[PDB]
Order: structure tokens, then C-alpha cells, then sequence
DNA sequence: CAGTCCCTGTTCGGGCGCCG
DNA sequence: TGGTCGGCGCCCGAACAGGGACTG
């Protein structure tokens, strides 16, 4: 039936009124469902017949559910909501199997028709009125409204999740050794009793429920291990995810590849090394998600390579709170990182990706720190602490790269491991002048108004050179000229420059980049075996500084 | 002795804090439950459900050598929305008299707040949902009866009342200069510890049974205050040694605007190679000492406005070493120190960072009763992080984060 | 001084996955 | 025939935002 708790209050958008749209014909299936539903509501008062006295209509239909053969009913609550004041969720996340400690003894249990027994506050039923229509659509259409939570209503969820923890509490209260992972109206109820006092006490469970008006009707797992949660098996000592069936075809559209990586996406927490990247790339194209898209080789492996994967079955354990939290990355190529937590050694409780391509000039050390961070955060999301680290970087590449970076930068306790590709940097750039080093002064500038520019040098051995320049800013300037003073500089150099900009770009010591020309000064700073770089204040008359200055300009 | 409870108005043109509370360790959940719950059994709060559209981030830390935890709210969004509350309506003078005062002592009293009813019709705003590990059971949400801590509003209020409690000794202490803000309550004075310190240990006694509980102590900041910006001294001096010097002379010379370059920049003016010893002028020698006896005549054009924002910029000196630089405009720095890691203490970017953070800012209170807008150099993410690991500031100031390199290897370098 | 440009970040929202 | 809602993850794009260098 419907339960006592007491109903939550809730307003309308100050200053607004209901809804009042009409309804859409429907198939003579779903009407023939939607009244068979009605009929069940109405007689068990979910909802209760109106007449004139109510000027308010919202749109319905039905989805099938999961197992189909029965009917969900739905309403198109899309305007009553934006008329509907705001809520604040209470659902903070969701939980993981890999959160789940062992137990003794557990069971799961749905709730029968959740929405439609907790009580929907007693004014605001007048705007939940909507209409059933009939077959030949002659005779009017059969008007109603709600009592109870309607199915789509832009707040049923918070009331319901709310709700249920109240009716709960005493029973927690009083149970404490009981656990009790409730999302939304499944429950998950373990404990570590004897099959005995366990399923004594989940009976007690279950009669309270109903005693408040909750049902759980059969479609209990009891002693159904594999227990079926959140899309997972639960097995005695190791679950996993449930059949992840990719979409096999031929010609691609955008919605397929953002089906896939999705899919493969929701894979990425137990299937170690899965890789979108270049998937993904492919959707770079705002465009029709009907619209197709060409798979491309670069792509094709990527798809394939996974797909292979997935044909190894695989799992997980579960969480043990007295052996420590170890997590281990790799470098997946392409800035992609793979990392996997766990206790173990072959024993994993989770496998992530990580492939965020955080700034436009960064090193793999910047972003092996940044992996770090998302490990760390949803590793407290889920045991609610920090696991020790292994990390493919040495103890010093790092005390190196921390200790000589201005920002400041922290990874938890870790421990070296050593498998390649290992981390570390490509060039540390001299702190001081190299002696016997044809110091150069470099500078280029460029019209902001032809977009035509002059990127140049010179030397203590006077040598000197100057580039033309196409659409280049005030900025591909200076750095188009670093750019040859290297290649015109032998394994030991020193250029002096007066741009910050690129001064900063290379401090950084990046090895990656989307900036074409970034990429050489790199790789040309990787060949030379010494290269210093200062700064002096452009355009203040300066050894060295005027010449080149005064040579390129326009 | 709580009868009485004041009206407050959300700053119309507004509307109330909506902020997602973040992820918290085991040890901190299993913190504010065991508090939330006395908190509610003695109705400071009362749980509330999701049809109150608010949400204001909290979280627990566990006091300096003290063993019992100590629930927090992260207010500052709500703050900055009752500001005319407690700015226009019930301002704040000029305690001065503390900067100058021997040895303050900062002491936390906001405990007391809990004992003044809170605006109903405002309460709603005071919400904040506790989590839940792994995520097993949804979100457990909560409100304020009585005065939440960390508030704006919570002290503006209680002002009254306090001086009160306070004139038995106020009076007869005039000596002794007392200040209160947020949950903090300061006793600047110019005598001994010998006394001082216990003099501290009286003025608990009479705010004891008068009501209130309050759970290198003192500070002294005058004893510190600005820095200096430092020279180069060499016997010789290369061509970018030089180069150097004279740009950094070049940024110094917009917050000194009596500092010469000519004689020191005059040095070359040919493609020279870097490391060509040059000492080379009697005028430009001269001209360097000189440039350098400004780096010791403290500048000019500070004039602390209370009506605008204070900022701070802070720099990585290697070596526990934190320089920054207190101020309102630009180049006009009302101060400027440096933060040296503490004894004992290891290597850790952020744990530093944090406390210098802290008293950067426990020193810009004691100074202008105010607290400065700083700009970190580190990352969002990394800071967002772990820096809630190391506070223990009953408040929390602004913050943006950025990132600008060293080029002029910062006036305050060492 | 402004009015610009570059270049670097942040935010917000859209589409899909998964759960109920 | 395809149409609802709340949570969270991921990718991407767009709208902002702030400095530094120029110009006017
Ligand atoms: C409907 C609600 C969660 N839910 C599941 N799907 C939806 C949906 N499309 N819109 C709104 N809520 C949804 O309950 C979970 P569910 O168990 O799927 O349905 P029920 O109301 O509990 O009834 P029964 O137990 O007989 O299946
Ligand atoms: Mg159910
Ligand atoms: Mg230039």
C-alpha cells in the first residue's frame, strides 16, 4: 500500500503555475497497458480520478522494463519541472564492488513499485494531473493525478532516497552490525552471521519494510550467489561486470563511436589497458550523430586491440581493511596512462585509465602527477583513504623535477618500480653560461596587420641570420627563432632572450605539445649535449639585445 | 542567556550557497558523525531533507597536538553573500593597537557561539550534507539552529553581548588589547610571557564561568614585519651577471622608482660573450651601492584602503623558503616577508605552502583585521587535494590559482 | 592611457556509458 | 514511432577569464 511517512513540502517556482499540455496519441498498445496500470493505481488509491475543478495536464506513455512483459508508466514532467523549485540531490556518487568488504552472508532485494508507495505531498497533486486517451480517441480521455511519487517528476529521486534512509534508520539503528548499500530502492544486505541469524534477522528487515509500507516481493537474490548489483556478479570471493557486447559493424556513425567508447569506457575499471584515444579522436568533428564518420587505421587497432581484451574473461576481489592499498601505473603511449589498485599481487581490485591532456605545453612527469591525483581522490571515494604508490619514475628523476620546479607539487608515499617505459625528463637546461659557447641573442617580430613577421639572432662570433615569416604572432616569432638558433648551434649553445612567453614554455622542460614548433625546440634541446637560456628586459637598450632586435623589424 | 534573535537578510539581488560537499577520508566521516549527532541531540542542528536547495561544504580537523577532532565549514560561500550583514550594518574600526603590542595570544571562543538561537527564517542557508564511504548510503543532510562557527554573521552578532561579558577585565586592563575575529579571540599586550601567559590564564577564568569554554602559542608579528630586496656582491662580474643584475634593477625600479641603470647598463653594448669578466666603472661601481642604498629606504605611496581587497602572491625558494608579498595594488606591497620551513619539518610542497598560507594570513588579521585574496602557484587539482590534510585555521581564506615563472630571479630570492 | 591582439586557463553544457 | 527523471564517469565544444605584448 501506500506508507505513513510523513510527505516533504515542496513549492512551485515562486510566481508560476502548472502544467497544462495535452497528450500525443499513443499506440492502441500502450493505451491498452496504460489503463490495465491505472485501474491497479486508482483501486489501490496510488492516484486518485479529477474532475473540471483541476485546469492542469502533463503528457504519459510507457517503456517496457528490464525483463519486459510488464509496463512502466512515465510522464512527461519536463515542464512541471522547470516550474518546480530546485532540490538538493542527496546521491553523492555510487558504490563499487571493490568496496565491498567480505561477508558471511549476504542477500539483495528490490523494492516493489517504490515510487508509487511513498506519499506525494497532499497541495502539489493538483499539477500531476494528466489524461489518459482512449482508442478511437472519440469518448474524452480519463483524467487523474497523483498521491504518490509520479514516475519522471524532476524530484521523486531525492524523495525517495531520502525517504527510504529515514524508514531504514531504525532498523540500522538497531542493527548495527548490519550493512546495508541502498541505491535508490535496491538493497544490498549483508552481515557476518551464520545463515542461521542472517536470514533470521533479513526476514526482520523485510517486515519492517512492509510494516512501512515497503514490499519485497520475490525477486530476492537469497542464496543466489552470484548476487546480480549495480550491473555486476557478486561471487563468494570475487565479482565483476555483466556481458559488456560491443556494437560490431561496418559503417561508423558519431552516435556508434560515443556507444562504443562509452561501453568500452564503463570496461576500463576491470579490464586493464583499455585505450580510446584514438577513438575518440574521431569525434573531434562537431557533427549530425547520424552523420558518418570514417573509421581510420590509427583508430581501427585501437578498436580491435581492445576488442581483443574483452575476449579474455576476467575479475576482481574485494576489499580487505587490514592489508594495505597498493596502486601501480603504466604509460599506455600516447599520454595515456593504465593504472590497476589493489593488495595482491595478482590480485586487483580495480584497473583505471587515465587520458587527459591537461595544458598545451606538459612533460609525462606533469601528467604521471596528475594520475596520482585521480587515483588518490577516487581512491578515498571508495575506501575512503590513500593507497602507496608504485610509480615507473625514479626516486630521483623526481626529488629532481620537484626541487627545481617553481610550483609547488606533492606524490604520496610511492616507491619505485622498475619496468619501462620508465618516466623521466629530457633535458635539464644549464643554470649557468657554458664558457666557450657562442652565446647567442635571439628575437623575431611580426606585423599584427599583414600577419607577415622576421625571426633572427647573432653572436659573440658576429654570425649572423634572419627568417622571413607567414601569419606568425608577436609569439611564433621569438620562438621560430630559437627554433634555429639550436639547429645553428652545435651540442653546446647559450641564447639570451627577452620573451617570457617562450622563456616559461621551455622551463617547463615539456616533450609534449600540439604546438608543431614547440615539438623540434624539443627534440632539438634533446639532441644538444648543454644549452643555458637567460632573459634581459626587450627594448631597453641592451648589449647584444638592440642589434638583433634592430636587424629583425618591420 | 539567549532570548533574543536577530534578523538577517540574504544581500537582496542574491541568493543562497549551492556548493557539492567533496570527498573525505574514513577518519573524518566517522569525525563529523560522531559530532553531527551531539550537535542535533543538544538541537544546534536537525537534519532537513533535499527539498532545501542549499548545501555548504564541511569537514573535520583533528587541533594541533590535541587529540579530539573539531568539525568546519567551508562558509566562505556564504560569506560573501551576507557581507552588508556584517560590513555596512555592523562594521569593524581600527585595533591598531595590537600591531604594535609586545605579545598577542590568538584564543578560539566561537564554542560560546552555539549558545544564540539563529534567524529561523535563515537557517535554511546553514546547510551542509555529510557523506558517506564507498558511497553506501545517500548523502545525510543538516541545518543550524544556533550560531554556526565559521560564519561572518555568527561573531557580528555575538559582538554585543561579548564586550559585556568582557568589561570586568576590558576595564580594568585597559593596557591588555583584546580583538575578536571569526571564532578567534586576540590579547595583544606589551609585558613578559612570565605574565603575559598568565595573564592569558586569568581572562579564561572570567570568560569560564561567565559562560564561554575555550579548548609558540603567542605571536609578535612586529617582531618580523617587511623584508628587504637584496644585491649580488662579486669581485668580478660577467656579461650576463650582469645582464642579470640590471633587469632585475629594471622590475625593482617600478616599486623603487629611485633606482639608476645607465652606470650599471653601460657596461656593453656588444654582442659580448656571457662569461667576459667585466667589472668595469667608477660611476656605474658607484651607481650599483647606490641603487642599493634605495633597497634599504623602505618605498612610498602604501596607503592601506580598507575598502578594497587585499592580495598576496607567494614564490618556491627551494629550502623551505616561501617569499610573499602583502598588498592592494600593484608594485605597492603594504608588506612583503618570507616563510623559512620549521624546525623538524620535512620536504613537502603543499603541507608548506598550507601553513604559510595560514600565517601569511593569522599576521594580515592581527593587521588590518582582514584577510588577503592569495594567489597560489600550484595546481588547482594538487592543492584541492591534500591542503584540507594540513589546515587548522578555524577560518579559510580566498584563493585563486596561478602560474608565472621567476625571471627576475624575485627581488626576494634568498 | 586606453583599444586591441596573441596565449593560457577555467567553466559550463551537450552526447554516450553505467545504476535505480 | 520515440517521448521522463536523479547520480556518476568520459570525451568534446563553447563561453567565459586573465596576463603579456602591441597598437591607437
Ligand atoms: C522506477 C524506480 C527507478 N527507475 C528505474 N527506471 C526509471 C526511469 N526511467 N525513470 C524514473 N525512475 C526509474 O524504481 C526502480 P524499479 O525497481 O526499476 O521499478 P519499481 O518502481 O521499483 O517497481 P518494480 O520493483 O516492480 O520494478
Ligand atoms: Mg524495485
Ligand atoms: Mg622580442
Amino acid at each position: 500500500p501506500i506508507s505513513p511517512i510523513e510527505t516533504v513540502p515542496v513549492k512551485l517556482k515562486p510566481g508560476m503555475d502548472g502544467p497544462k499540455v495535452k497528450q500525443w496519441p499513443l499506440t492502441e498498445e500502450k493505451i491498452k497497458a496504460l489503463v490495465e496500470i491505472c485501474t491497479e493505481m486508482e483501486k489501490e488509491g496510488k492516484i486518485s480520478k479529477i474532475g473540471p475543478e483541476n485546469p492542469y495536464n502533463t503528457p504519459v506513455f510507457a517503456i517496457k522494463k528490464k525483463d519486459s512483459t510488464k509496463w512502466r508508466k512515465l510522464v512527461d514532467f519536463r515542464e512541471l519541472n522547470k516550474r518546480t523549485q530546485d532540490f538538493w540531490e542527496v546521491q553523492l556518487g555510487i558504490p563499487h564492488p571493490a568496496g565491498l568488504k567480505k561477508k558471511k552472508s549476504v542477500t539483495v532485494l528490490d523494492v516493489g513499485d517504490a515510487y508509487f508507495s511513498v506519499p506525494l505531498d497532499e497541495d502539489f497533486r493538483k499539477y500531476t494531473a494528466f489524461t489518459i486517451p482512449s482508442i478511437n480517441n472519440e469518448t474524452p480521455g480519463i483524467r487523474y493525478q497523483y498521491n504518490v511519487l509520479p514516475q519522471g517528476w524532476k524530484g521523486s529521486p531525492a524523495i525517495f532516497q531520502s525517504s527510504m534512509t529515514k524508514i531504514l534508520e531504525p532498523f540500522k539503528k538497531q542493527n548495527p552490525d548490519i550493512v546495508i548499500y541502498q541505491y535508490m530502492d535496491d538493497l544490498y544486505v549483508g552481515s557476518d552471521l551464520e545463515i542461521g541469524q542472517h536470514r533470521t534477522k533479513i526476514e526482520e528487515l523485510r517486515q519492517h519494510l512492509l510494516r512501512w509500507g515497503l514490499t519485497t516481493p520475490d525477486k530476492k537474490h537469497q542464496k543466489e550467489p552470484p548476487f546480480l548489483w549495480m550491473g555486476y556478479e557478486l561471487h563468494p570471493d570475487k565479482w565483476t561486470v555483466q556481458p559488456i557486447v560491443l556494437p560490431e559493424k561496418d559503417s561508423w556513425t558519431v552516435n556508434d563511436i560515443c556507444k562504443l567508447v562509452g561501453k568500452l569506457n564503463w570496461a576500463s575499471q576491470i579490464y586493464p589497458g583499455i585505450k580510446v584515444r584514438q577513438l575518440s579522436k574521431l569525434l573531434r568533428g562537431t557533427k549530425a550523430l547520424t552523420e558518418v564518420i570514417p573509421l581510420t587505421e590509427e583508430a581501427e587497432l585501437e578498436l580491435a586491440e581492445n576488442r581483443e581484451i574483452l575476449k579474455e574473461p576476467v575479475h576482481g576481489v574485494y576489499y580487505d581493511p587490514s592489508k594495505d592499498l597498493i596502486a601501480e601505473i603504466q604509460k599506455q603511449g600516447q599520454g595515456q596512462w593504465t593504472y590497476q589498485i589493489y593488495q595482491e599481487p595478482f590480485k586487483n581490485l580495480k584497473t583505471g585509465k587515465y587520458a587527459r591532456m591537461r595544458g598545451a605545453h606538459t612533460n609525462d612527469v606533469k601528467q604521471l602527477t596528475e594520475a596520482v591525483q585521480k587515483i588518490t581522490t577516487e581512491s578515498i571515494v571508495i575506501w575512503g583513504k590513500t593507497p602507496k604508490f608504485k610509480l615507473p619514475i625514479q626516486k630521483e628523476t623526481w626529488e629532481t623535477w620537484w626541487t627545481e620546479y617553481w610550483q609547488a607539487t606533492w606524490i604520496p608515499e610511492w616507491e619505485f618500480v622498475n619496468t619501462p617505459p620508465l618516466v623521466k625528463l629530457w633535458y635539464q637546461l644549464e643554470k649557468e653560461p657554458i664558457v666557450g659557447a657562442e652565446t647567442f641573442y635571439v628575437d623575431g617580430a611580426a606585423n599584427r596587420e599583414t600577419k607577415l613577421g622576421k625571426a633572427g639572432y647573432v653572436t659573440n662570433k658576429g654570425r649572423q641570420k634572419v627568417v622571413p615569416l607567414t601569419n606568425t604572432t608577436n609569439q611564433k616569432t621569438e620562438l621560430q627563432a630559437i627554433y634555429l638558433a639550436l639547429q645553428d648551434s652545435g651540442l653546446e649553445v647559450n641564447i639570451v632572450t627577452d620573451s617570457q612567453y617562450a622563456l616559461g614554455i621551455i622551463q617547463a622542460q615539456p616533450d609534449k605539445s600540439e604546438s608543431e614548433l614547440v615539438n623540434q625546440i624539443i627534440e632539438q634541446l634533446i639532441k644538444k649535449e648543454k644549452v643555458y637560456l637567460a632573459w634581459v628586459p626587450a627594448h631597453k637598450g641592451i648589449g647584444g639585445n638592440e642589434q638583433v632586435d634592430k636587424l629583425v623589424s618591420a | 542567556s539567549p532570548i533574543e534573535t536577530v534578523p538577517v537578510k540574504l544581500k537582496p539581488g542574491m541568493d543562497g550557497p549551492k556548493v557539492k560537499q567533496w570527498p573525505l577520508t574514513e577518519e573524518k566521516i566517522k569525525a563529523l558523525v560522531e559530532i553531527c549527532t551531539e550537535m542535533e541531540k543538544e538541537g544546534k542542528i536537525s537534519k532537513i531533507g533535499p527539498e532545501n536547495p542549499y548545501n555548504t561544504p564541511v569537514f573535520a580537523i583533528k587541533k594541533k597536538d590535541s587529540t579530539k577532532w573539531r568539525k568546519l565549514v567551508d562558509f566562505r560561500e556564504l560569506n560573501k553573500r551576507t557581507q552588508d550583514f556584517w560590513e555596512v550594518q555592523l562594521g569593524i574600526p581600527h585595533p591598531a593597537g595590537l600591531k604594535k603590542k609586545k605579545s598577542v595570544t590568538v584564543l578560539d571562543v566561537g564554542d560560546a557561539y552555539f549558545s544564540v538561537p539563529l534567524d529561523e527564517d535563515f537557517r535554511k542557508y546553514t546547510a551542509f550534507t555529510i557523506p558517506s564511504i564507498n558511497n553506501e548510503t545517500p548523502g545525510i543532510r543538516y541545518q543550524y539552529n544556533v550560531l554556526p562557527q565559521g560564519w561572518k554573521g555568527s561573531p557580528a552578532i555575538f559582538q554585543s553581548s561579548m564586550t559585556k561579558i568582557l568589561e570586568p577585565f576590558r576595564k580594568q586592563n585597559p593596557d591588555i588589547v583584546i580583538y575578536q575575529y571569526m571564532d578567534d579571540l586576540y590579547v595583544g599586550s606589551d609585558l613578559e610571557i612570565g605574565q603575559h601567559r598568565t595573564k592569558i590564564e586569568e581572562l579564561r577564568q572570567h570568560l569560564l564561568r561567565w559562560g564561554l569554554t575555550t579548548p609558540g602559542y603567542e605571536l609578535h608579528p612586529d617582531k618580523w614585519t617587511v623584508q628587504p630586496i637584496v644585491l649580488p656582491e662579486k669581485d668580478s662580474w660577467t656579461v650576463n651577471d650582469i645582464q642579470k643584475l640590471v633587469g632585475k634593477l629594471n622590475w625593482a625600479s617600478q616599486i623603487y622608482p629611485g633606482i639608476k641603470v645607465r652606470q650599471l647598463s653601460k657596461l656593453l653594448r656588444g654582442t659580448k660573450a656571457l662569461t667576459e669578466v667585466i667589472p668595469l666603472t667608477e660611476e656605474a661601481e658607484l651607481e650599483l651601492a647606490e641603487n642599493r642604498e634605495i633597497l634599504k629606504e623602505p618605498v612610498h605611496g602604501v596607503y592601506y584602503d580598507p575598502s578594497k581587497d587585499l592580495i598576496a602572491e607567494i614564490q618556491k625558494q627551494g629550502q623551505g623558503q616561501w617569499t610573499y608579498q602583502i598588498y592592494q595594488e600593484p608594485f605597492k606591497n603594504l608588506k612583503t616577508g618570507k616563510y623559512a620551513r620549521m624546525r623538524g619539518a620535512h620536504t613537502n610542497d603543499v603541507k608548506q605552502l598550507t601553513e604559510a598560507v595560514q600565517k601569511i594570513t593569522t599576521e594580515s588579521i592581527v593587521i588590518w583585521g582582514k584577510t588577503p585574496k592569495f594567489k597560489l602557484p600550484i595546481q588547482k587539482e594538487t592543492w584541492e587535494t591534500w591542503w584540507t590534510e594540513y589546515w587548522q585555521a578555524t577560518w579559510i581564506p580566498e584563493w585563486e590559482f596561478v602560474n608565472t615563472p621567476p625571471l627576475v630571479k624575485l627581488w626576494y630570492q634568498l
